[PDB]
């Protein structure tokens, strides 16, 4: 099986990357886009205000091979913030397609 | 999943998917 430490090191390593394009990537077109972020998850881009947003199920994932088409997926509002879940702080979040 | 292997291989199996929970609750 996926052993943690190997999934530790994956996860590392995507985080990793994440922090480099969250300080690299270009601006968006305006500040009403959604905020690029890293929920521990899931690196999340940049979002168009009043549409969803779609990230590749985290490849770090031990069982990343039985979801290699998923998507988990946030909603930008038109305000150009994210959807929150109400009885929380945390934002919105669809991770189904990447379950195990 | 009937010899003392299964179990051990499950606990290994585990101990990564626990470590994804929490990153999903974190």
């Amino acid at each position: 099986t996926v052993s943690l430490w190997e999934t530790v090191q994956k996860w590392r390593e995507y985080r990793r990357q994440c922090q480099r394009s969250l300080t690299e990537d270009p601006p968006p077109a305006t500040d009403l886009f959604c905020n690029r972020t890293f929920d521990e998850y899931a690196c999340w881009p940049d979002g168009e205000p009043g549409s969803f947003v779609n990230v590749s199920c985290p490849w770090y994932l031990p069982w990343a091979s039985s979801v290699p088409q998923g998507h988990v997926y946030r909603f930008c509002t038109a305000e150009g913030l994210w959807l929150q879940k109400d009885n929380s702080s945390l934002p919105w979040r669809d991770l189904s397609e990447c379950e195990e | 999943g009937c010899f003392t292997s299964d179990v051990s291989s499950y606990l290994e199996g585990q101990a990564a998917k626990e470590f994804i929970a929490w990153l999903v609750k974190g």
